[PDB]
RNA sequence: AGAACUGGCGAUGCGGGAUGAACCGAACGUAGAGUUAAGGUGCCGGAAUACACGCUCAUCAGACACCACAAAAGGUGUUAGUUCAUCUAGACAGCCGGACGGUGGCCAUGGAAGUCGGAAUCCGCUAAGGAGUGUGUAACAACUCACCGGCCGAAUGAACUA
RNA sequence: GCAGUCAAGCGUUCAUAGCGACAUUGCUUUUUGAUUCUUCGAUGUCGGCUCUUCCUAUCAUACCGAAGCAGAAUUCGGUAAGCGUUGGAUUGUUCACCCACUAAUAGGGAUACCCUACUGAU
């Protein structure tokens, strides 16, 4: 989306970040991944895969 | 369809509704059938449903051993008695409408064929292909 | 197979990435979900839901009654 | 989508001044309970 | 059960022309040059093919397969006129015509209908306003220029040039899918009084729209017109009426081939090396000969023999294989279909039969 | 059914059921009628209502019951199993309770459907089927109570591992803390816990492997204490049931080492007591952790329980650990021999000359295939799959053999003529055979017989 | 279904590849055949002005 | 349906009820003017998109008594309340800490230590801390509120009603 | 169904003059699936097709949630009526109930030229 920046992860493994100034543009950008790579047909009591966030902070 | 099939059908001309003798053409000494079903049915009201080569019913066998009459089994169509179209141009036909006995899973029930089998069933089932003295 | 092995991949495996949140934030929600819900429901599903939410109130109300 | 069908207010006479005239009938029977 | 018959075409009342008219075109796109949207002739008849199928994955993938084809005669076809549409809240609008200083016969006995009676005046004050300048029809022209998002060109056909005879021009508005609408008048107006093939339309390995009128049946009822059974009211109770000679439209139409009337051997694969035009022997039932361009196209057009249809290069972006896949012929049967025919060329019947009474 | 039983959905508790039911049948059956409508159709309507309802509560009972094994003469192994873990008595009685209340079932149906056809009015007919429903309603509240037991056994029934007792099986036993999960982890393909704790396995757990191309199962021991020698509980009990039943062989795993709950004395005395269990199993024990201890320096009185094991006919002492490969696979291997132990034409070549095979130089010459190596041979389906997929890719059948030339390889035959397809003719020397008809031409030409 | 979301974004990005840019080159090579027929009736056009 | 008093109908028009066998009003010569009844005043429709206090926002809002009504109840939608309670000697929200012993309380067990579980269920210090609500280990362990104190400072909570 | 218990509340005010919310207990034809072939006065005229549309409280086809869901398929539930729901065997009778296919083989309701409606035509 507009005036939000991407970020493949330095020096952490299986890892990405994110960047920008519109709290509700990066959210919803965040939210739409992680529906796009859902599951479904099958047990996520078993099964673990799916990207989520490691935690939602400031850039300072 | 059903399994052992492989391949998919393309489509020919219908000649066999239910109650259609023909005869049976394996090495087990049966010697007719008399269709009662089919598997790959078509859904419509008021309409008898056909059988066609290639493909696999249920049905009797009205004369033959005793042991096998008054029991219904699976069967295959070799021979249709009506005329079909291979795209490979041209039109043909067997003359007598014949079907052979096999298991439900597409196995030959016997050993071996007498006579003609269509280009169809025999490139369709693989255990036909084998136990089959000619084809066409 | 192999008997209880579900929670053998809970401990070598995690839950998941993140359960816990959405199992937090759905009964965030329910207040407001539940309420929802009956308001909607035309037609003998506020009658059951009614039913289950006085059999709720009811049973609270004994356990309150307990002392 | 297929909005399904709303029923009428209108007048469709049974409900209305007929039945709870037999209400008032019921009234009668609120009378005859209130002895007791 | 289902319902035995559909509910689209429901009001089956003959149509008003047997020119079926284009109703839709694919919209725009402004990057490309001009292409034109559709074209149109006049079927003839039917004949058999055999293919070798590059079809990766597919039961018949490099055989031979038999098919069945059409043949359409399309002469090239000439230009004569344009008109603009512009867009309203109400649809669009007519707003000028031009034409082209110079008309033929043909269309003049289009316009009139009882012809030899006539003084045949058809644009005998239009040709004078093509004065010395042209000054009312620039006028009229870049006023179009200006106005008119989207743009039409009128054609007919140059029917003189087939074995029927009805001496009568089948006019059509057709569509243009290029930008530039200055540079599309620009085009039409240079392609004044000039034709155009339909090689120059069309190619191999496409896929087209055919919209065209059927064949009539006339006052059939039940029990042939929608297959029903044999033995207040609603519109759908499957009741007698009318069948036929009702517009359609076919779609998905893979053409093989793109003919031409000066290539001889227009039968010619790479395969038969035989020097004999598609036009087999006896000619075409009810239609003549193929003297001229023409299109092999698989199925069967709506229509019936000698009569007119309409093209369109199928509207969108296709997605399916079959609308890419790459054609190549292997044999034309050009046999007589007055008969069953066994026979190709007229010398084979000699080679075959032998000489004869006749003969000497 | 033997060995598996998965084909049972769920069993509900009474009030899901009758509310599963009861809604099935205000859905599917019709629920609108007046009073004046005729009484032959006021009967029918609530007679098809119960008979619908009676039918949606046999066609569920029939599931459950039929799903359930009927334990009774399927094998004395799982009826042990079953015997130890699931409460055969509640199951039983609970089945029977069911099943008493399916016949329950049919009675009230019969006997209401009896009465029905003399329905008159609403004010008793529609309290009829309220009371037929009502009356099923309180066979289904009768029967809550044995509904969570059938579930909760269900839940486990189908997460059961499956082993046939008729089979070859290694039924491997060790004590707790004894590192027996993690030996049948590296010998085998086993998901087993390794934290070195008593009841870690906690039931019959199966490990595969493979030797001399035969499949062979390894059943795994939650761990014994014997001390009462007739009670233990229900996790005790199962391996117990295992080496009565499964006619296999055993193998024992022992840990001579500090790091037990227990003494070393009560590894030989357990031995001991377990002594009537081994009657036919060809025993075969192995010493492990030994890395750590190297028992050839152990003393004098542990060699004598050594030695006092060891009078049984069949009994077999090896040492293997868990961090080397040879020594446990080996005696895996002759654990296997050891219950294996307890478990064509000739040509005469009527001729002169042999027939030798023929396998030319280059099928030896080639390199065989390597699945990864920066470069080799390319298996050309994956060079189909980098340009379209596996389905959409047309292929060249030209130009991937020999001839005269490679540049008219792509020609295409013509292979056709006005007629007589040319594949009849095709031969060489037709030039010399048409100069051989150019000479008859060259005669009969000239000789006026084309007059 | 003909009309799903998912087989229909699945064709959208096909349609987005190589049939669109075929149907691309194929209207520049019939824009050729095109404005050539204009150079050969121009030039027959030339034999009549001599 | 069993009985009894009275009234409306039937013979009886008319205004309103959108229209009517039973409702409201009102009983008749022909006509003009005036004023009202019952019902109504966004437009169809003659009469105000009069004034004033409140409420309500319905994925079928509702729009008339008896001329299509249902309660019981459910509802983290809104309003007006009653009665209990706490409160600048610091109300509630929110952040942090405290949240101890015999104690791992009793048999239960193979293992059960605040919670697989049954019985009980107390006392010291305490501001407060139960033989301990949930999280959970095979056991333990670790974490939280309920129970208290701090940092911020004004109101706030519970039950019930319509 | 009947009879209790528990008893939010109600009653010039109220337990106890008395009702009563929701659960619970009482067997109602048999505690170890052994079965029992129980159709016990079906007293009405429709029955069976050609064939159209509508309702959903969906049997599959869509998309979804939860369930010991490791998978396949299944068990429930939700939005969902766009499209589909068969060939035979048996009685004057609709009552009664099997074989096999398919993805499933869900439940319901609604003489005739004459004018009208419908199908088509100037």
């Amino acid at each position: 989306r507009d005036g939000v920046t991407i970020e493949f992860s330095t020096n952490v493994k299986d890892e990405i970040v994110l960047s920008g100034n519109s709290v509700e543009d990066v959210s919803q950008n965040a939210a739409d991944l992680q529906q796009i790579c859902r599951v479904r047909n099958k047990d996520i009591r078993k099964f673990l895969d799916g990207i989520y966030v490691s935690h939602k902070g400031f850039i300072t | 369809s059903g399994n052992g099939a492989q391949g998919t059908k393309f489509r020919i001309s219908l000649g066999l509704p239910v109650g259609a003798i023909m005869n049976c053409a394996d090495n087990s000494g049966a010697r007719n059938l008399y269709i009662i079903a089919v598997k790959g049915s078509g859904s419509r009201l008021n309409r008898l449903p056909a059988a066609s080569l290639g493909d696999m019913v249920m049905a009797t066998v009205k004369k033959g051993k005793p042991e096998l009459r008054k029991k219904v089994m699976p069967a295959i169509v070799v021979r249709q008695a009506k005329s079909w179209r291979r795209r490979d141009g041209v039109f043909l036909y067997f003359e007598d409408n014949a079907g052979v006995i096999a298991n439900p899973k597409g196995e030959m029930k016997g050993s071996a064929i007498t006579g003609p089998v269509g280009k169809e069933c025999a490139d369709l089932w693989p255990r036909v292909a084998s136990n089959s003295g000619v084809v066409v | 197979p192999q008997n209880d092995y579900i929670e053998r991949h809970i401990k070598q495996h995690g839950k998941r990435l993140d359960h816990e949140e959405r199992k937090r934030k759905r009964e965030a929600r329910e207040s407001h979900k539940i309420s929802e819900r009956a308001q909607k429901l035309t037609g003998w599903k506020g009658k059951q839901f009614a039913k289950k939410r006085y059999a709720e109130k009811v049973s609270m109300r004994k356990k309150i009654k307990a002392h | 989508m297929r909005v399904r069908k709303r029923q009428s207010r209108r007048t469709s006479t049974k409900l209305k001044e007929g039945i709870k005239k037999k209400a008032s009938a019921h009234r009668k029977k609120e009378k005859k309970m209130a002895k007791k | 059960a289902p319902r035995h018959g559909h509910l689209g075409f429901l009001p089956r009342k003959r149509a008003a022309s047997i020119r079926a008219r284009v109703k839709a075109f694919p919209k725009d796109d402004r990057s490309k040059p001009v292409a034109l949207t559709s074209f149109l002739g006049y079927k003839a008849g039917m004949t058999t093919i055999v293919r070798d199928l590059d079809r990766p994955g597919s039961k018949f993938h490099k055989r031979e397969v038999v098919e069945a084809v059409t043949v359409v005669d399309t002469p090239p076809v000439v230009v004569v006129g344009v008109v603009g549409y512009v867009e309203t809240p109400r649809g669009l609008r007519s707003l000028t015509t031009v034409w082209a200083e110079h008309l033929s016969d043909e269309v003049k006995r289009r316009f009139y209908k009882n012809w030899y009676k006539s003084k045949k005046k058809a644009f005998t004050k239009y040709s004078a306003k093509y004065a010395q300048d042209g000054a009312g029809i620039e006028r009229e022209l870049a006023r179009i220029k200006k106005y008119a998002s989207v743009v039409r060109v009128l054609v007919h056909t140059q029917i003189r040039k087939t074995p029927l005879a009805q001496k009568k021009a089948h006019l059509a508005e057709i569509q243009l899918n290029g930008g530039s609408i200055s540079e599309k008048v620009d085009w039409a107006r240079e392609h004044f009084e000039k034709t155009v093939a339909v090689d120059s339309v069309f190619e191999q390995n496409e896929m087209i729209d055919a919209i065209a009128v059927t064949k009539g049946h006339g006052f059939e009822g039940v029990t042939h017109r929608w297959g029903t059974k044999k033995l207040h009211v609603m519109w759908s109770v499957a009741r007698a009426g009318q069948r036929g000679y009702h517009s359609r439209t076919s779609i998905n139409h893979k053409i093989y081939r793109v003919g031409k009337g000066d290539d001889e051997a227009n039968g010619a694969t790479s395969f038969d090396r035989t020097k004999k035009t598609i036009t087999p022997m006896g000619g075409f039932v009810h239609y003549g000969e193929i003297k001229n361009d023409f299109i092999m196209v698989k199925g069967c057009i709506p229509g019936n023999r000698k009569r007119i249809v309409t093209l369109r290069k199928s509207l969108y972006t296709n997605t399916s294989r079959k609308a890419l896949e790459e054609v190549s012929l292997k044999w034309i049967d050009t046999a007589s279909k007055f008969g069953k025919g066994r026979f190709q060329t007229p010398a084979e019947k000699h080679a075959f039969m032998g000489t004869l009474k006749k003969d000497l | 059914m033997q060995l598996s039983w998965k084909d049972i959905p769920t069993v509900a508790p009474a009030n899901d059921l009758l509310d599963i039911v009861l809604n099935r049948t205000q859905r599917k059956t019709p629920t609108v009628i007046r009073p004046g409508f005729k009484i032959t159709r006021i009967r029918a309507f609530y007679m098809r209502k119960v008979k619908y309802t009676g039918e949606g509560f046999v066609e569920k009972f029939e599931d459950i019951l039929k799903g359930f094994p009927n334990i009774n003469d399927v094998h004395p192994f799982h009826r042990d199993l079953m015997d130890t873990l699931y409460e055969k008595n509640h199951y039983k009685i609970s089945l029977a309770a069911i099943s008493r209340a399916k016949s329950l079932v049919e009675q009230v149906a019969r006997d209401y459907v009896r009465l029905l056809k003399f329905g008159q009015s609403l004010f008793q007919c529609k309290q009829l089927k309220r009371a037929a429903l009502g009356r099923m309603a309180t066979i289904v509240k009768k029967l809550r109570d044995p509904l969570a037991y059938l579930e909760q056994v269900r839940q486990h029934i189908g997460r059961l591992p499956s082993i046939d007792p008729n089979t070859r099986t290694l039924l491997i036993c060790g004590y707790p803390n004894v590192g027996k999960s993690s030996f049948l982890r590296c010998i085998t393909k086993s998901d087993v816990d390794v934290q070195p704790y008593a009841f870690t396995t906690k039931s019959l757990y199966v490990g595969h492997f493979d030797y001399k191309y035969l499949r062979f199962q390894a059943i795994d021991t939650p761990g014994i204490l014997d001390r009462p020698t007739e009670e233990m509980n229900n996790i005790e009990m199962q391996s117990i049931y295992a080496i009565a039943h499964l006619r296999s062989c055993v193998l024992y795993f022992m840990d001579l080492s500090e790091q037990c709950g227990f003494t070393i004395e009560a590894q030989v005395k357990l031995f001991h007591s377990i002594k009537p269990l081994f009657a036919n199993k060809s025993v075969m024990v192995v010493i492990n952790k030994t890395d750590i201890i190297r028992p050839e320096d152990l003393d004098e009185e542990r060699a004598q329980l050594l030695e006092s094991v060891k009078e049984v006919p069949g009994v077999e002492i090896m040492t293997s650990s868990c961090q080397l490969e040879e020594n446990v696979m080996e005696v895996r291997n002759k654990a296997c021999e050891k219950l294996l132990a307890s478990r064509v034409a000739q040509p005469q070549a009527r001729d002169d000359v042999k027939r030798t095979p023929f396998i030319p130089e280059s099928v030896k010459n080639l390199k065989k295939y390597d699945p990864e190596d920066p470069n080799r041979r390319k298996l050309a389906r994956d060079i189909e799959a980098e340009n379209g997929g596996a389905g959409v890719f047309n292929v060249n059948l030209k130009d991937k053999y020999l001839l005269e030339d490679d540049e008219w390889k792509n020609d295409i035959m013509p292979e056709i003529l006005d007629g007589k397809n040319v594949y009849d003719f095709l031969d060489p020397e037709i030039a010399a055979k048409l100069q051989a008809l150019e000479e008859e031409e060259e005669k009969l030409e000239n000789e006026g017989f084309y007059n | 279904s003909l009309r799903a979301s998912s087989h229909l974004n699945a064709k959208s990005v096909k349609r987005r590849g190589v049939f669109q840019k075929a149907v691309d080159a194929r209207e520049q090579r019939i824009s050729d055949k095109l404005k050539e027929d204009l150079l050969k009736q121009k030039l027959e056009d030339l034999k009549k002005k001599e």
